[PDB]
């Protein structure tokens, strides 16, 4: 069933743009990126996409497929009826560069603010001993293809621009969590997770866990534990 | 404008581009919470039909009965405070603490932040609020005391368990008979919901760095995490069981028969 | 254009590129990192194997000698023996220092790193974490870079005092002084503006060439740059005819087109091998591909250009879901194809190129210049075939070697070379040529599709001399039609422009591959001839090198036949027995036997 789809792609730059209507043959069993590549090859050669690989192990092909932040290389195009319109727009949290490519730089300058892994300053490289149950908690957060869909959907930064300076986002609080749960790390980071990176701005309305392609339990496994660990230090009257 | 209409973001003049029925979950949450709160606040203040003096049933909405205005036999821990002035519920000891425990719950917080406060109604729908401070200012910084209402909930669950255990008495000795089944199921599900708490998961073993150094707390943390993966289910399940238990007991206290297996 | 003066430029942030950046920074130098894509989204994230390292965590009879023997056996004794020795005896330390950067592998019952079994390896070697090992490696290296520049911020006073990352920047030419590297010209993908890095040393570490083939499991960036960059700058390529294929990997559903199908599924119901599956399973995969192409060229070739490999009239519904769990989940969630109900559409995908820039073993590449290479873009290791896991520890080992060699070359440099303007002018002119009217125009995508079709059809798994020069003759007309390519639009992130720029690298690496595969008249590992089925001639001490005689944008190549260095000093072990060496070597040992 190779029907003709009805698309609506946001075309424009930082000066303004529109949703334009296109018509593309959709063969059976192919993702949105295939339709976008067909569109580039036959109709609009200069359409910005920013893909790298086609398996979902990257984070390059993030967009908003029908109002939902998704990877373009994983959205099956069978989710949608043959008679309904598919509306592809860039991520609506970050500044737009061109048609479907946004400027993901906020979450690269947020990366070099979180203290990094520090081991004990006597241990040698061949002498690290960790048990599997100790590394299990952090190995889940290390599955993070940096899609930044979590950073896109968070209403703290998505709906309020003045909170970009105060909130680091779900991705960079999961980073703090997995550095805190590392069995060999040394720095605390519990005070700064609340005072510097504004962990308190997250209400627990998950909304992030709902968009992670890797199915990381961001809120239940990283954000609520860190909130409890900060309550231990600041809000526990047992002293 | 404010958040997705800012001058530097993509120019879509739409609150959301979602085409699904994204407003259904907040509506259902609102209706469920409203129905439960209305029922609970009417029943707790009715002041009657809470005690079967024969088979010794007591409603969870009247769990510790510490007044001398209670039905003779109802007080299991003693009668301490006189009679109350008609606007203090007969279970003023436990109902404030249960309400606080469910209010400062990491799941219920998500539910009503989405539904009532209109912090994101759905996942990617434009928020109607202009300024946002999260749980950082005064009234919402107090949600971090959930771990003490968790201890209160443990104690209240122990009281409920004692009541359900002594509810096994027919007039002629031991007894059974479907009031016991409902009370016991309600207590067991209350225990499950209490042990599914994120504060329980943190206090038992979630705060440790080395699990290999703690074999018992690792086991407890594993089991509590398996339970906690479904904390959302047990909240609603326990609301429903509370309603059903109170309803059945009220019907039996006022009038219907109790379906017993041991004589009266 | 904007100009940046540095000490080293690393064109690529993968495994090799990032390890080289780390090592060059701690040797003490100012390093620029140029990436075609975002930071940390290289092709390494797709690797799902492990790092072959003789750490002796599982069983202690392992060694670097048995690892060296395994690497030489798997490459059919065509490997660069020095690079293989070096990788064998240095791979444990690289993996051990990865976990001091924050990496978390899978652990044993003792706390050491857990190691898997693989085909070519005699002992359990592959250090892994689940099935995401390249992701762990690239995350570790990226976060270690960020740690280093946090230290720079704390002590020197700026985040980018030593290391600066120019992600989403494409390099198009290498500026030369008098034969020595003097810079690197490129453009920003976002703005289309021109950048000139003025550095005396360059570490390529770019990657593969997999986008020249129709069916392939390679990223968008694998357009063959790095190879073409070094080639048309000053250097030579070796072993370009050794490309690793896999006779399976779904071809039709474009959602799953480069996704390799292992042999485990073929350890059951299969395609066809004259019996038992219509078992003649497991017969050498070169013969599997011979049968596939014999049934495709003259037979019931399916509309997608492949074969079925049906498993439905087999273990009915439940045994598949558990015997092949991840494949099943991936297919059902991606292509909406349930393997318990449907037949696949598999064909000869392209995976890895085992040739590349002819590097020096100890320090990295280059004849005249200060050019260095590491990773997949280099050649000499993985002689004719590669082992699983070697490609991922090779990255660490020789990225560190390249960083150290670049550091020493910069430190021992009397006067720095300086770029000329009469070469930045030519670079700008070539990169802006596709923005002209160009009567009787072409299209980047049409030319790319034609190149992919021709390469996949005629220079595929099993080659023939009569049809490997047909491709050589049609590449001439394709490069003649490239002279009229036109791009529509401006320079602000115009992927048609980017494709028109990368076509001139694809057209060079394709000519290299075809001209080498025509001249190597013997079958060995990744290069299967047909009129020369006699495996393993004395085309062993011969490298079949490639260099650019002379021209302009798409330059004509020439292929020469140089010898290799006298094989091994005492690296003729006893693990290497005569009964095994005499199957590969000329009767030239005269020393080996005790
Ligand atoms: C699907 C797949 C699975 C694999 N699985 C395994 C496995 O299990 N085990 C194993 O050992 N090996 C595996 N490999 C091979 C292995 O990943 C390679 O050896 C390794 O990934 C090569 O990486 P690299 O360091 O050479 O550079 P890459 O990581 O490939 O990236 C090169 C970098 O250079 C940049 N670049 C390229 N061109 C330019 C330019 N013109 N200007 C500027 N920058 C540029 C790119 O943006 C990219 O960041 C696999 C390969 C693939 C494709
Ligand atoms: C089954 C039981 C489950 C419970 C179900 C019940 C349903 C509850 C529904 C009602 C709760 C909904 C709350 C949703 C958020 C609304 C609260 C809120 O946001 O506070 C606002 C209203 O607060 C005020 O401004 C006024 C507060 C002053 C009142 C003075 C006395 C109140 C102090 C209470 C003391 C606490 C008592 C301790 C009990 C635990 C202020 O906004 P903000 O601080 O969050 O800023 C963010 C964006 N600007
Ligand atoms: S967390 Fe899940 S969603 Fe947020 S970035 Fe990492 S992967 Fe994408
Ligand atoms: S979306 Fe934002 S608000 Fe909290 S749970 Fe996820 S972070
Ligand atoms: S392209 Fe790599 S994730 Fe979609
Ligand atoms: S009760 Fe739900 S988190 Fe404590």
């Amino acid at each position: 069933a190779t029907y003709d789809a009805k698309l609506r792609v946001w075309r424009g730059d930082d000066t303004g743009g529109e949703l334009h209507d296109y018509t593309v043959e959709v063969n059976d069993g192919e993702v949105v990126l295939d339709i976008i590549h067909r569109l580039q090859a036959t109709q609009t050669p200069d359409l910005a996409v920013r893909w790298n690989c086609k398996a979902g192990k990257c984070g390059s092909c993030s967009a908003e497929i029908n109002g939902r932040p998704r990877l373009m290389c994983m959205t099956r195009m069978s989710t949608f009826g043959e008679d309904e319109v598919v509306t592809v727009t860039p991520l609506r949290t970050f500044p737009v560069m061109r048609d479907l490519v946004t400027d993901v730089s906020f979450n690269y300058e947020k990366a070099r603010q979180i203290p990094s892994f520090t081991p004990p300053k006597d241990l040698q490289p061949g002498e690290y001993r960790m048990q599997q149950e100790d590394v299990n908690r952090s190995q889940e957060f290390r599955k993070c293809i940096e899609c930044f869909l979590c950073q896109n959907v968070c209403h703290v930064v998505r709906d309020h621009e003045e909170n970009k300076e105060n909130f680091a986002g779900p991705r960079f609080h999961m980073r703090i969590a997995e550095l805190d749960m590392h069995p060999l790390d040394t720095v605390d980071r519990k005070e700064m997770a609340q005072d510097e990176f504004g962990l308190g701005y997250c209400n627990i309305t998950k909304c992030c866990t709902e968009v992670c392609p890797e199915h990381i339990k961001i809120t239940d496994n990283a954000l609520i534990p860190m909130k409890e660990r900060v309550a231990d230090r600041k809000y526990d009257p047992i002293v | 404008a404010t958040g997705v209409f800012s001058p530097r973001r993509a120019q879509i003049p739409e609150r959301t581009l979602r085409t699904d029925r994204w407003w259904q979950a907040p509506l259902l949450t609102n209706l469920g919470l409203a129905a439960f709160v209305i029922y609970a606040t009417i029943r707790a203040f009715w002041g009657s039909a809470y005690w079967v003096a024969d088979y010794h049933y007591l409603t969870p909405f009247y769990s510790p009965c510490v007044s001398t205005a209670c039905a003779p036999g109802s007080s299991h821990f003693g009668q301490w405070v006189g009679d109350l002035p008609w606007f203090i519920p007969m279970a003023f000891i436990s109902l404030p603490f249960l309400l606080a425990f469910r209010l400062t719950c990491y799941y219920y917080r998500k539910a009503y932040y989405r539904s009532v406060w209109q912090s994101p109604t759905a996942c990617a729908v434009a928020e109607p609020h202009a300024k946002y401070t999260g749980e950082t200012r005064f009234p919402l910084i107090l949600q971090n005391i959930h771990r003490y209402f968790f201890y209160a909930a443990v104690l209240i669950s122990l009281v409920n368990t004692y009541d359900a255990i002594t509810a096994f008495h027919s007039p002629s000795g031991f007894g059974f008979g479907l009031g016991n089944v409902i009370l016991t199921g309600n207590v067991i599900l209350l225990w499950v919901y209490t042990l599914s708490c994120h504060s329980c998961r943190h206090v038992t073993g979630g705060r440790l760095k080395h699990f290999s150094k703690h074999p018992v707390r690792y086991w407890i943390w594993t089991q509590v995490s398996k339970l906690n993966t479904r904390h959302m289910l047990f909240a609603w399940i326990t609301l429903g069981t509370l309603v059903l238990t109170d309803f059945y007991i009220m019907l039996v206290a006022s009038g219907t028969i109790s379906d017993l297996r041991f004589i009266g | 254009l904007e100009r940046h003066s540095y000490d080293v430029v690393v064109i690529g942030a993968g495994g090799a590129g990032l390890r080289a950046v780390i090592e060059a920074r701690e040797r003490g130098l100012r390093v620029a990192v140029v990436t075609k894509s975002l930071f940390g989204k290289a092709h390494t994230v797709m690797a799902e194997g492990g790092c072959a390292a003789a750490m002796r965590n599982v069983n202690t009879k392992d060694s670097w000698q048995v690892h060296f023997g395994d690497t030489m056996r798997g490459g059919k004794f065509l490997n660069n023996w020095r690079m293989a020795e070096l990788h064998a005896q240095e791979a444990p330390d690289r993996v051990w220092e990865l976990e001091t950067y924050g990496a978390l592998f899978d652990r044993t019952k003792d706390g050491k790193i857990s190691q898997r079994n693989f085909g070519g390896h005699t002992y359990p070697r592959l250090a892994h974490v689940g099935d995401r090992t390249g992701l762990e490696i690239i995350r570790t290296l990226q976060q270690k870079i960020v740690s280093l520049q946090q230290e720079d911020k704390r002590e020197l006073g700026d985040y980018e005092a030593r290391i600066r990352v120019f992600h989403e920047t494409s390099i198009t030419e290498l500026i030369l002084d008098d034969g020595k590297i003097a810079g690197a010209f490129g453009y920003y993908r976002e703005t289309g503006n021109f950048v000139l890095f003025e550095a005396p040393a360059v570490v390529l570490a770019t990657g593969g060439i997999g986008k020249s083939f129709k069916v392939s499991s390679n990223s968008w960036e694998y357009t063959g740059d790095g190879h073409a960059l070094a080639l048309r700058a000053g250097s030579a390529l070796i072993n370009m005819e050794f490309i690793q294929f896999h006779p399976t990997g779904m071809v039709w559903p474009l959602s799953v087109k480069g996704i390799l199908v292992t042999e485990g599924v073929r350890g059951d119901g299969g395609v066809l091998k004259n019996s038992e599956g219509k078992t003649p399973d497991l017969l050498p995969r070169d013969e599997v591909a011979r049968a596939i192409n014999a049934e495709v060229k003259a037979g019931r070739g399916s509309p997608h250009g492949g074969v079925y490999l049906d498993i439905a009239s087999r273990m009915p519904a439940e045994e598949i879901k558990r015997r092949l769990p991840s494949m099943y989940h991936q297919f059902i969630e991606l292509a909406e194809v349930d393997i318990t109900k449907d037949a696949m559409e598999v064909g000869p995908t392209c995976h890895y190129v085992m040739g590349g820039i002819e590097v020096d073993p100890d320090t990295a590449a280059g004849a005249t210049p200060g050019l260095f290479a590491a990773g997949e873009c280099s050649g000499g290791m993985h002689g004719s075939n590669r082992l699983g896991g070697n490609s991922l520890s090779d990255l660490l080992v020789f990225g560190r070697r390249a960083g150290l060699g670049a550091a020493d070359y910069v430190r021992a440099l009397p006067d720095r070379p300086k770029v000329s303007e009469a070469a930045v002018e030519d670079a700008t002119r070539l990169v802006l040529a596709p923005f002209e009217p160009k009567a009787e125009p072409e299209n980047p995508y049409t030319l790319h599709a034609e190149l992919q079709q021709s390469m996949n059809d005629l220079v595929g798994i099993i080659r023939k001399e009569a049809e490997i020069q047909e491709a050589l003759d049609r590449l001439q007309e394709l490069k003649r039609r490239y002279a009229n390519v036109t791009v529509e639009g401006g320079r602000v992130f115009n992927p048609g422009w980017h494709l028109a720029i990368d076509m001139r690298n694809m057209l060079l690496v394709s000519e290299c591959v075809a001209k080498a595969a025509l001249q190597r008249t013997e079958s060995r590992g990744g290069h299967t001839r047909d009129d020369y089925p006699e495996m393993d001639a004395n085309w062993r001490n011969t490298l079949l090198v490639c260099r650019v005689s002379g021209g302009d944008p798409v330059v004509p190549d020439v292929t020469v036949t140089p010898e290799q260095q006298v094989p091994m000093r005492p690296d003729l072990l006893g693990c290497f027995e005569l009964s095994e060496l005499e199957k590969y070597y000329t009767p030239e040992e005269l020393a080996e036997h005790p």
